Parts: C-alpha cells; structure tokens; sequence
DNA sequence: GACTTAGGTCTGT
DNA sequence: ACAGACCTAAGTCCTTTGTACTCGTAGTGTCTGC
DNA sequence: GCAGACACTACGAGTACAAA
C-alpha cells in the first residue's frame, strides 16, 4: 500500500496542523488554546468535508505526538451511541490515569449529533465531572440533533465552507 | 382602577362573573370579589346574590337570569359595588358568615391548644427519638384518626363499613352482599388523586378496627415471583407480632388476622408475565383483607382489578374542609393565614393537601404573613402542571378565546402545541371528533361553517400524512411539532368557538376494531373458498357475498326447513363451515342487512340446519 | 465500647447463613449476658430469636448496654472475607455508627478490620412467654431437612399430624400429592439418630413450606432439631447451641 | 502541553450560598433552610445554567458542616438509574445511621432527576415518606413535566427562571476582576447577549475570548462566537421584500455553511414563537416551513427548496 | 355557554 | 327526616411501525461441598 | 466424580419518541 494505493480523499488527508486550509481562525486559535494550555470542551460544527476530522486528529497528533490512536479516546457515536458506552467506556477513561506518558485526556466523539438523547443526558456530567483531566471534542454536521445541555458545556467553533 | 374597600367589604354575597370584563381576566375578577369574601360559584342560581356582566354573556346563563330574575352590574357596577358596602358584609346573609367564620376560628385555636397540650405532655415524658421540630409537617400533622380526615368522609365511612363487616360477610362466605352491599367483594381499592389521604384513611381504619396492618409497596415489589412468595404466603397464615402482642386481652380478636395494605399498586408490571394481572387471582381467593391503594385507575394495565374489588373513588377535598386544618396547623406555626387566600391556594395546588401544607412550610420561613398581596405570586410560582385529559385538550383546543387576538396574547401558540403534545396520541383524533360540532366564533367575513369546516379537514388530511411519515418506517419524528399545527391546531382555529353539544370520544378506534375484525373473519372465508373461487379478499366480499347470500340464506326465507340439504351442499362446495355462514351473513351492510332476517327465520328451521350440519 | 472476642469466625459465619433468607434487618442488644437478637419477618409470619452468651465469647467487654442495628446481606458479604480459623472480634465504640469487625490469624501477622455501617431499625422489643406445649419433639436435623425439600417441591403446604406414636408429614399440590411418616425410635449406640417423642395432646398443623425451608436452612448449626406444636399457638423450630439456640416462631395457616 | 488550568465555570463555581446571583428569593429561603434547617423535600427546576446543582451543593454543604462525606449521596444520570438504585442503593443509604447536628438530616441530590425511569420513580415514592425523618430528597432537573406527580406532590417545588442581564453582568464583573481581564463595555455587552442569560455559556465564552485574542472587545467575542442563529433567521423570515429575504438566506445562511435542516427547523421555531404577526398568518407559514421540512428530510435539501419557501412566505404575507 | 353523574352541606317544610 | 336545593368534583375513554432502554424471567457456565 | 448454588449473559415483553 505505502498510502500510495488509496484513495486521493484519505491519501491526501491533513496529518499536521499546518496541512488544514480554509479554517485559519479556527486552527490558529485551537493552536493558541493547546500551546498556552487553556484547552476548553470543543464542538466542531460544519457541512461534511470541511475538515472537522482531519482537524482533530491532527490535533490529537500535535498535542500527544506520534501515539496519538493509543492516548486518545476515539469514539465513533454513528458504531456506539448508547448510554452503556457513556457508562463503561467514557466515564473509565476519563477517570483513570494513562498507560503510556503523563497528561491529559482528549476523548474525540465524530457523529456526535446522532448521539441518543440518553446518551447525551448522561454526557453532559460526565463532561462537567471530570474537567480536571479529561476534554470533550464534538463532531457535528447538524446542531439541532444536539441537546442544547451538550451545546452549553463546549466551546463551539463553526467551520466555513471552503472558499 | 378598582378602588380599595374595608376588609370583608363583599362577605355575604354570591357573585358570578359570567360576563367578559374588559380591564380584568376571570382569574383577576375572581380574586378581587375573594379578597373581601365574597362566595364565588360557576352557577348562576336562586341563590346567586348578583351577576356581573359588563358583556358578552352566555344565552343559557340569560335565560336563568331571566327566570331567577337575579339583579345583574357591570364591571363599573362591580368596581362601585366593591368600595359602598360595609366591612363584614347587617344583613342576615353576612351574620350567618360572621358566625361560620368566628366558629372556625375558635375550632382552629382550640385544636392549637390542644397540640400546645400534648407538645408539653411530650416534653414532660421526655425529661422523665426524633425530636418534633426534624418532623416534617406532612408527617408531624398527619391525621392520627378518622375525626380528623379532610373531605371524603362517606369514603371513609364506607371502608370502614366494608372492613367492619369483612368478618360478617366471610362468616357468610361472601356471597351475600348486605345492605351496604360492600361484602359481597373479597378485596377493596383506593383510587383518586395523589395526596387526599388514602393510605391513612386505610391505616387509621385498619388501627380502630383491630387488626394488624402490613404494608407493602407494589412498585417495590412488582414481580410476579416476589409478590407470589411474600403476600400468596401471607395471605392465609397468622400474626407472629399480633399473637404476641397481648392476645390474652380478649377485646380485640382481629388482632391475629392481616389488614394487607398495599400501596403504589399502580406501579405493578404489565402484562400476563407482570404482576398487575396475577393479583387479581389473589383477590378471588383472600383469607385476610386486601386494600389495593391506586392514583390512576382508569388505566389499561389495571383493568383485570375492575370486577375482583369493590371500587372506592377519593375525590379532591373541596376548600371548606381544609380551611380548619391549614387555621390548625397556621395558629400553631405562628404565621397568619388569611381564609380568604385559602382557596386559591388549593387551587393552586389542585386538592393536594400534602402540596399546601409542603407551600406552607417552604413559604413561611421567610414571609411569616401570607395575605392578599403576595397570593398571586405563590399560585404563579407553585401552580400544578398536570397533563389534562384528552376531553380537557379537546375542550380547550375547540375554545373560540383561545384563538382571538386577546386570547392569543394570554395562550400563545407555543402553549397550544404544548397542549397537543400533553397527549400525541389521542389530541389528532378528538379534535377530527369534534371539530364538526362545536359553534364556530371566529369565522371570518365572508365565511361559513361549511367553508370552515372544509378548511379543517383539508388540513387533518394534510396531518395524517404528516402522522404517517412520523408513524412509518422512516420514523421522522422531527415532525411532531408540525403535526402538532396541521393535525391539531390548525383546524381548530378554523372551527374555533363554543361547544354545541358535548365531547365524543374518538369513534375511530372502535370502528377500526370492528374493522380490523371483520378483516380477519373475510381472511378465514376467503381462505375457506380459495381452492374453488379465482379472486381476492376484497373482491369476494364486493361481489360474491352479495351472490352467496341469495343461495344461502334466501332459501331459508322462501321455500323453507327443505333448504337445508341444498344449502349444505352449497356449503360443502365451498368448503364453509357454521361459523362461516354466521360471517358471511355478517358482512351486508344498508339495504341488504340480514340481522333481522336471521331473527325471523323460526327456530325450527335453525335447529334442524345446525342438527344436520353436525 | 463493646469488644467480644469470637474463638473461631467459621461459626458465626454459618449463625448468619441459617436465618439471611428468611428476615434481611436484625437489632443486635448487646447485654452482659450475651448479644440477645430477635427479627420479626417482613411478612410478620415468622419470628427469630438469638442468645449467644459470654461463655461463647474468649473475652467480653461491654461497658454501656447498646443494641446495633444491622443488614444481615451485608454482615454475610463481611464475614465471607475472614478466613476459617481466624478470631472475629467485634469492636464498637460509644454511639455506634459503625461496627468493627477485626479478623485475626495468631500463625502470621495478617489483620483484616472491616467496618459495617450500623442500620438504623425502629421496632418493639416484643415480649415471648412460654406456653405448655402439647407435642415436643426431638429429631435429626438432616432427616428433617430432607423432608421439607422434598415436600416442597409437590405443594406449599406441610401438614405435620402427630398421631399416637407417628409423625407424619403432608403435601397435597396441583401435580401430585406426598407423605412421609416417621417412627419414634431410640438407638443407644448413636445418640444421634435417635428420635424423641412427648404427646401431651395430639396436634395436627399446617405450616407454610416457604417458612418451613427458611427453618430448616438452619441445620448447620446443630445435629437436631427441637420442634414444639401447639394448636392455637406458633410453632417453635428450635437450633441449639453451645450458649444460645436459634428459635424460630412460625405461624400455621388458618383452618 | 501536559498539564490543563481548570475552567473559570469550574474555578470560579460558586462555593457559598451568597455568590449565586440570579433568582434571589428562592437563594434567600435556601439561606434560611440552610440557617434554620429542617430542608424539606424539593425540586429544582429551570433552563440550563442559572445555577441548580451549584445552589443545591451550597445548600448541602453549608447543612451537613463536616458531614458532607457521609450524609450526602450524589446519584447523576451518568450513573445507573434505574429501579435497581432505589431497591438497592437509595434503600439502604436511607436506612443507615449516622448521627448529625440538631436539625441536619442526610442528603440525596439526584441530579439530572428528569431521566429517572418511571419505574425508578414511582419506586421512590415510599422510600420518600417511610425515611423521611433521616433523609431528605433532593432533585434538579430542566423539566418538571418529566417527574411524576406523586413525587410532585411530596416535595417543594422551586423553580428558577433566566438570569436577568444585569445579574449576568454583575457575575462577570467580579470574574474579570478577580482574574484581571482587560475588557470594553461593548464586549461584555456582546458577551450578555451572545450568553442569552445562560451565565455558563457567558462565563466559557468570556474565557475562550480571553484566551483566543487577550481582549473582551465587541469584534472579538463576535469572531470567536458567532451572532445568533434565530436572529438571521428572524430576519430572513421577516423581510419586507422576497428579493431582500432571498440575499439573507444566500449570504448570511448558506454561503456561511448552515444546513438546510437547521435553516428550516430555526425557521419553524422562530415562527412559532413570533409575536408580532397574528396568529392565522403565523400558522400558515408554518404549514409552509412543515412541507418544505418534509421536502427536506426526504431528501431534497437544495437552496431553491427554501427560496420557494421564503417566496411561499411572502405570497402569504402579501395577500 | 358541554353533557351526565355524583358528593357535601343547608334550609325549609 | 327527606327530598330538594345549592354548589362542586368528576367521568365520558386504546392503534403499528425502527431503534434504543429497561426490567424480570429463563438459561447458561463455573465454583464449592461431600 | 458428581450434583447444587449463586452469579453472569441471553431472551423477551413493554414503552416513549418534541421544545424550551
Ligand atoms: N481543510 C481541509 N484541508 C485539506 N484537506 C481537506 C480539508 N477538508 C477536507 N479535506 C480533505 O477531505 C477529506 C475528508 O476530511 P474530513 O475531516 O474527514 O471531513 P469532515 O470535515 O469530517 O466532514 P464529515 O466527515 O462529513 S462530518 C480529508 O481527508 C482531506 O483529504
Ligand atoms: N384528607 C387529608 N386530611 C389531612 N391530611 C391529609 C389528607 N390527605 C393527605 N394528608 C396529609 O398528607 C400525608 C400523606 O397522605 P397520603 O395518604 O400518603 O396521600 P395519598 O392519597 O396516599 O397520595 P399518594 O401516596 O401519592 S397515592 C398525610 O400524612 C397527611 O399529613
Ligand atoms: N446564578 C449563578 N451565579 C453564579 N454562577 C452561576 C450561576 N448560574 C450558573 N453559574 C455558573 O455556571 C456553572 C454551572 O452551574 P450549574 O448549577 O451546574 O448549572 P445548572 O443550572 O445546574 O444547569 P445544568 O447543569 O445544565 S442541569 C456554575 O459552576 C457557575 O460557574
Ligand atoms: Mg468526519
Ligand atoms: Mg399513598
Ligand atoms: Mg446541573
């Protein structure tokens, strides 16, 4: 493979923060945020292939370094959105330390907005309970999908349409 | 604008507010004539003191006041009315309320000092666990006797009766009923609102009468094997802690047996599996009584209870009887009660003696005077919000105030897509219901019922599909608030006004059984006749019935009891069973009905059909 | 303050398996004499007794009267973690919150203190007065235990008849109906198995099986089983022990 | 970096009754509960962030003193819930003994009480009365519709209500002091107004506008938070003319990248909440918005499917 | 300005 | 005392789907005792 | 080795779906 047998959308995937165009205001201040350390609870909200995603992984990448897929609680809500996820897996990992370097913890949830509304009710807690060492990224295509409890609690960065 | 008056100005009067006010809503006008203690009742009557309509009042209303011949004012009228008359209403009419009142009053301050009493005997013992203060006044206040039980008194009596003479009646093996007609019935229920005393009308009535009370919390325990096991094993076998509690005292001999109390039966699991239907097996065979204690009766898990237990309905306690108690409970709390505040307060609360004595309690810590001034406050902050009934959605839902340009300000659409999303399921078919009997006033120039009319059921067209798409396989329920306006709100301001006569049910569920019925019984005939009849469901019963019934029941009618072979051989064509013909006779609708015919074919002819068939 | 020393932790262990079925809360009065505690039931059909005295105790010492209210689930999750052979010793100190279970090996140095919170139980200390009873009866705890689990499964009902010289045991069920009789005999060269008679009058009693099973749970703790059977009156189902008993008062169905 | 600084939301919670700012009655009866004691039964109700569960901590702590360990169990909906907590858990710290101050009681704070499962709920009914005298319940929830009314019934009802800007501002003011943030009056102004009375949202977007650009000024904390959704909208629906309407939509909405559904859905709700137009010209756009919603989530969702709808609109406005 | 059914309390004959 | 007369509290009254959640029953595997 | 005994996992029936 040596990425040169994929697709140009995944082989030309951001993997630096450098990388991701369009969303200056958003990069540069996420950037600031992570370099002074004063990273608050983030939603991505925006139309789909703006770059959300590359965005937060990139983030993850520059904030942990290269074992970023170990160190950071990737969580696609669209596979897993039920309360028992919040319940065994999010709120484990927000609690416990981490196996690999000192730090915070970074839990990135894509498709969040099809999150139950359960779910979310028991999130927006979680979320509150464990801000001493654990952050919430939020994906969103759709805001409405959203409880306006889980729109409270994060930051909200809109991402433009590509110009 | 209404000017002051010396306190209980209007006591002594009877004052309906039927007319519409321009300065004052009916709430305001009903709180001001309250104020001075003026007795307000919804209707106009012999006794009605005086009507007060500025405008716009009701024809029947008219026509009592016309036959009464009741002296009527005006809003003006009223706000001179307010300010003339005397404090304390004299007349005759107000000393009987003088009196009533200083009679309350003295009961209040007795009861108080009664209270003072026993705190005192209390302490006395206690310098010979829970100190008093740490009681909350639900349960420091709760009632220690019947004497002292607020409103529903023929409630209590009755259990008490039915209890009394449980005994008697088993004695008689329970199938006597008695005068009262309560023994007849192995287990009794409780039903009303939440609040009005049930489970300690049962507890005091089963501490008078002698025996051993055991409670158990049917939403605790719900399960069918728990519930099995503790009360099956309970129901027939003795008292441990009554043997042992001076059965040698020879005055009480129920004190062996169980009262068994149950509470919260309203949260027992559904279904054959769940326990709110196994219960009813347990009451048709009881040793020991059973007091089922219920908030919501009248709902579809609880309907195998209906004909096991003899039914008791607590009602809301109207004011009157609580006003003693609140007088009671505010002299020795020492913070002033006004009475007339009183009455609101439980319509703030809606007949929860517990929510006002809770009101009470949280609001007294900090203003010690509860009075005229700050009333309207506490309803607007502690106001009940219960889901109303369907028949209360329809009601308010087809009301002419609602939709106008004053009613509008006061009840936002906002608040009646709330009303529609009380109850999703029944609000689109009661208002399909009765939106086609009800009086239209807002209409506009130019417009008739009919156009009206027409207009909404153009729109509950355009709600059903909207219910559709909701209710199908795509599931978009991000519609639900716009099937709140085209099913429910929409055509309702068309046809928005008076009620003509009065709210029908939904008679599109029956009929949809019936239908769903009928369905399945063509799905057995057709089925019956495939193997010879080349057609579908429904085209068998559009043209082939019609046909079938000619060479099936008509030779009955005509050439008489010798039909029978024929028509059996047509039967054993087609494979048709009795049954089979009591359907396809059953299908027929208009001219063509057949119910009074099959009544007047003889018996004879019926025998010998099914005696030959057989 | 309260310190009792128990010699061995296996037994109170089994003390709280027999009765942990049947009653969930219990009120332990610790007096001079011993820990006396008795349990109504939730259904108020079946009453137990306990007297564990000081002569069961290695050591003693109770300074106030105090009663401890407990859960027996979670007194069973407690004494589950002491080993067999180590010595409980239960330390409380003035008003009581919290009871401190302390087992102890003297062979290593292992200490394992588990503190269980005190229940807070509302209940009258209802008075129990003998009564002469027409039918007493000694027999095998194990024999007994077989019986009931065996009845059990046809029906909900035992009915123990003691005629002249046999006792005979009842079940009739919607599938099926059984009886076991049984013979007084006594056997010299095992106490054990001996089986011992006293019929002032005779009785016959229908007892409730669930009960019944909670009684015979409790065959752990001695060889036999002492029942009392009056017609009028409940029935005592009766574990002796070396300074104490665990009684049990059930109540026979209505007939 | 490794390491994270709290949140001023978190940093900056209000410990003692006195901070909380906005609904100062119920603060004040809460003060006096908390002087007095004997706390009855309650249930706290309101909008997100105007302060429930830091109210209803302060009153915990400052009743139970040094007892807040044992006295006071937290239940929250991220925690199970269920039927199985009453029986068990709720149960049996209920029954516990623990000796307390003359008046205190123990303390249950069931946050997020509005997911309590009906079962769960109707379960609490007589573990509410029967250990009332030890424990005293305590639920805060957004919506009071969702508890039954029996439990209802048992408990006082306090309900709060949006904080009035003036208090929000009051709020920011000490936490700009405290933190020295250099701020203009138009940026906590845009602050108060961005926030809508949610004071959490106002204190996050105070302290990500610090952080991102170092000044509270009015161009800043509209870069980092955007003006509000409802109110294009509002104006896109209220337009006097189609063409004005039409530029709204394509500039300020769709070129911006908000999705169709969301563009409908605000439409809708700004509707219905509108006041000024009357009632029967309200629902009829209504109806139009509810077909070009269907129109949308069955998949077609294109700019000419709102154009319609807006031309729809004013049609209907038009006579 | 909805119908029937029902409860609680008074006064008059 | 007794039916009537006021007044008020209340009852009329049961439909699927798609997927997530919950709760009790039924079934399974695994540890301990004899 | 062989049988119960709780304890975990699988199955099945009931209920609610929005907005602020
Ligand atoms: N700003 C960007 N700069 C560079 N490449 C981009 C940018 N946005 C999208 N891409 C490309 O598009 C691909 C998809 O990006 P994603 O971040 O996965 O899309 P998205 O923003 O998550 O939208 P979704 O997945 O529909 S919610 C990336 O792998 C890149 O190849
Ligand atoms: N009629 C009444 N008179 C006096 N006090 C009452 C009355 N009804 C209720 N109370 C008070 O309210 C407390 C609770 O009454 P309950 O009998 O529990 O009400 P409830 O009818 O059983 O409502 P539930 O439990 O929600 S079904 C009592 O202890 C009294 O203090
Ligand atoms: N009245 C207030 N005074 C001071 N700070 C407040 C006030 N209301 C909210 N806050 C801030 O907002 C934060 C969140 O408060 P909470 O009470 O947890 O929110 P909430 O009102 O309970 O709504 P939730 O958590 O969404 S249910 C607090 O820690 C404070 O920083
Ligand atoms: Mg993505
Ligand atoms: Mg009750
Ligand atoms: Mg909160």
């Amino acid at each position: 493979r040596s990425k040169e047998n994929l697709p140009w959308v995944e082989k030309y995937r951001p993997e630096t923060l450098d990388e991701v165009y369009g969303q200056n205001e958003v990069i540069t201040t996420v950037r600031k945020f992570v370099d002074e350390g004063k990273l608050p609870h983030l939603l991505f909200y925006g139309p789909p292939g703006t770059g959300k995603t590359s965005t937060i992984v990139a983030l993850a990448r520059e904030i942990y370094g290269k074992n970023y897929s170990n160190m950071v609680l990737e969580l696609n809500a669209s596979d897993d959105r039920g309360i028992d996820v919040v319940r065994n897996q999010i709120k484990d990992f927000a609690s416990t330390r981490q196996i690999f370097s000192k730090g915070f913890k970074l839990i990135i949830l894509d498709e969040a907005d099809a999150m139950t509304n359960a779910a979310q009710n028991a999130l927006r807690r979680v979320i509150e309970r464990y801000t001493k060492n654990t952050r919430f990224c939020v994906l969103a295509n759709y805001a409405h999908k959203l409880t306006p409890a889980l729109l409270s609690r994060c930051t909200r960065f809109r991402f433009q349409p590509l110009p | 604008s209404f000017p002051e008056g010396k306190p209980n100005c209007l006591l002594g009067l009877t004052i309906v507010f039927t007319g519409v006010l321009p300065t004052l809503e009916r709430g305001a006008s009903e709180a001001l004539a309250k104020r001075y203690g003026a007795r307000v009742t919804k209707s106009i009557s012999s006794k009605t003191s005086v009507v007060v309509l500025g405008d716009e009042a009701g024809p029947k209303k008219l026509e009592k006041i016309k036959q009464l011949k009741i002296k009527a004012i005006d809003e003006e009228g009223f706000k001179q009315l307010i300010a003339g008359m005397p404090a304390e209403g004299d007349g005759e009419a107000a000393e009987k309320a003088r009196r009533k009142l200083e009679e309350q009053h003295n009961i209040a301050t007795k009861e108080a000092e009664l209270l003072v009493k026993k705190e005192e005997e209390r302490s006395k013992k206690l310098a010979a666990v829970v100190r008093e203060e740490d009681k909350l006044w639900t349960v420091k206040y709760a009632p220690t006797n019947l004497q002292q039980v607020c409103g529903n008194k023929g409630s209590v009596m009755k259990l008490k009766n039915w209890l009394a003479n449980w005994e008697n009646s088993k004695k008689n093996s329970f199938k006597h009923a008695g005068k009262d007609g309560s023994g007849v019935f192995r287990a009794a229920m409780l039903y009303g609102p939440p609040g009005i005393g049930k489970t300690t009308a049962a507890h005091l009535v089963a501490q008078e009468l002698g025996y051993d009370i055991l409670e158990q919390n049917a939403s605790d325990v719900r399960s069918k094997t728990l519930l099995n096991a503790g009360v099956k094993n309970a129901l027939d076998n003795m008292s441990v802690v009554g043997y042992f509690k001076h059965n040698e005292e020879a005055q009480n001999l129920n004190g062996k047996h169980f009262v068994i109390i149950m509470d919260e039966v309203d949260g027992m699991s559904g279904g054959d599996r769940g326990g709110v239907g196994q219960l009813a097996q347990f009451c048709r065979k009881t040793s020991t009584p059973l007091i089922l204690i219920c908030n919501e009766r009248n709902l579809p898990k609880m309907r195998p209870f209906d004909r096991v237990c003899l039914d008791i309905q607590f009602r809301r306690p109207d004011a009157n009887s609580i006003k003693s108690r609140l007088m009671t409970i505010a002299i020795r709390e020492k913070f002033k009660l006004d009475p007339n505040v009183i009455d609101r307060l439980i319509q703030t609360t809606r007949g929860d003696i517990r929510q006002v004595i809770n009101l009470l309690s949280t609001i007294s810590t900090t203003t010690k005077t509860i009075n005229h001034e700050n009333i309207n406050e506490i309803s607007k902050a502690w106001e009940k919000n219960i889901a109303l009934k369907p028949f209360d959605i329809a009601h308010k839902m087809l009301d002419g105030q609602i939709y106008s340009d004053i009613g509008s300000r006061n009840f936002t659409l906002n608040d009646k897509i709330a009303l529609y999303f009380d109850d999703f399921d029944f609000t689109p078919l009661m208002i399909q219901e009765n939106y086609l009997s009800t009086r239209p006033s807002v209409l506009k120039p130019g417009q008739s019922h009919l156009e009206a009319v027409a207009e909404a059921a153009n729109c509950i067209s355009l709600g059903d599909i909207v219910e559709k798409k909701i209710r199908s396989s795509e599931q978009l329920w991000s519609l639900l608030p716009l099937h709140a306006v085209l099913s429910s709100v929409y055509p309702a301001s068309k046809v928005a006004g008076h009620m003509a006569g009065r709210i029908n049910f939904t008679a599109w569920l029956g009929q949809n059984s019936k239908s769903a019925k009928y369905y399945r019984l063509l799905q057995e005939i057709h089925y019956h006749t495939r193997l010879g009849t080349s057609t579908d469901k429904i085209g068998l019963r559009l043209d082939y019935l019609p046909t079938f019934r000619k060479r099936l029941l008509d030779p009955f009618l005509k050439q008489g009891a010798d039909a029978i072979s024929s028509v059996i051989e047509v039967m054993d064509d087609y494979y048709l069973t009795k049954e089979d013909w009591d359907s396809i006779m059953e299908f027929f609708v208009g001219p063509d009905v057949t119910t009074a015919i099959i009544k007047k074919i003889p018996a004879t002819v019926k025998s010998g059909f099914t005696r030959k068939y057989n | 303050m309260l310190e009792a020393k128990f010699e061995e932790a296996s037994l109170f262990k089994r003390i709280i398996d027999g009765f942990k079925d049947c009653v969930q809360l219990v009120n332990f009065q610790c007096k001079e004499d011993g820990i006396i505690a008795q349990a109504v039931d939730d259904s108020r059909v079946l009453l137990v007794s306990l007297e564990i005295g000081v002569e069961a105790f290695q050591e003693y010492r109770c300074d106030h009267p105090v009663t401890l209210g407990m859960d027996l689930t979670s007194l069973s999750k407690i004494l589950r973690c002491g080993n067999n052979t180590d010595t409980l010793t239960l330390i409380a100190d003035n008003t009581p919150d919290s009871i401190i279970l302390l087992f102890e090996d003297t062979k290593k140095d292992r200490i394992a203190e588990y503190s269980l919170k005190l229940m807070d139980i509302d209940a009258d200390f209802l008075k129990i007065e003998e009564l002469q009873y027409d039918s007493t009866l000694s027999l095998p705890s194990s024999e007994f235990s077989k019986i009931v689990r065996d009845l059990s499964q046809l029906s909900d009902s035992i009915n123990i008849m003691i005629t002249k010289e046999t006792i005979k045991f009842v079940a009739d069920g919607d599938i099926g109906s059984g009886s076991v009789i049984i013979k007084p005999f006594v056997d010299m060269e095992h106490p054990e198995t001996s089986i011992k008679l006293e019929m002032d009058q005779p009785v016959d009693l229908t007892f409730g099986a669930k009960y019944l099973l909670d009684i015979i749970k409790g065959s752990s703790l001695s060889d036999r089983v002492g029942i009392r059977l009056s017609s009028e009156a409940p029935a005592l189902f009766q574990f002796d022990l070396k300074s104490g008993f665990l009684q049990f008062f059930l109540a026979p169905k209505f007939n | 970096t490794l390491s994270l600084q709290l949140p001023w939301v978190e940093k900056y919670r209000p410990q003692v009754l006195s901070d909380i700012v906005g609904n100062k009655e119920t603060i004040d009866r809460l003060q006096q509960i908390a002087k007095d004691g004997n706390m009855p039964h309650m249930i706290i109700s309101g909008m997100p962030g105007i302060g429930k569960t830091t109210s209803v901590h302060c009153l915990a702590h400052e009743l139970l003193g040094r007892s807040y360990a044992d006295g006071v169990l937290e239940l929250n909906a991220s925690d199970d819930r269920g039927i199985d907590v009453v029986r068990n858990q709720i149960k049996h710290f209920a029954q516990k003994k623990l000796h307390l101050p003359p008046g205190k009681h123990k303390i249950v704070i069931l946050d997020e009480a509005d997911s309590m499962t009906a079962g769960a709920q109707q379960a609490l009914r007589r573990t509410m009365e029967l250990y009332s005298n030890s424990t005293r319940f305590a639920f805060a929830c957004n919506q009071s519709n969702k508890i039954i009314e029996p439990l209802q019934s048992r408990c006082a009802i306090l309900r709060y209500s949006k904080l009035s800007d003036e208090d929000v501002l009051k709020r920011l003011l000490q936490i700009i002091k405290l933190e020295d943030v250099k701020y203009t009056n138009d940026g906590l102004e845009a602050i108060i107004f961005t926030a809508e009375g949610d004071m959490r949202q106002a204190i996050n977007n105070l302290q990500s506008t610090v952080a991102g650009h170092g000044l509270v000024n009015a161009d800043n904390v509209f870069k980092i938070v955007d003006s509000p959704h409802p109110l294009i909208v509002k104006k896109m629906l209220l337009a006097s003319n189609l063409e004005d309407s039409i530029q709204i939509l394509r500039t300020d909405l769709w070129k911006k990248g908000y999705s169709s559904i969301d563009i409908v859905t605000t439409s809708f709700r700004v509707t219905k909440n509108l006041a000024q137009v009357k009632e029967s010209v309200r629902l009829e756009m209504i109806k139009e918005i509810g077909l070009t919603h269907m129109r949308i989530l069955e998949g077609v969702g294109t700019y000419l499917q709102l154009a319609s709808m807006l031309a729809k609109i004013h049609k209907l406005n038009n006579k």
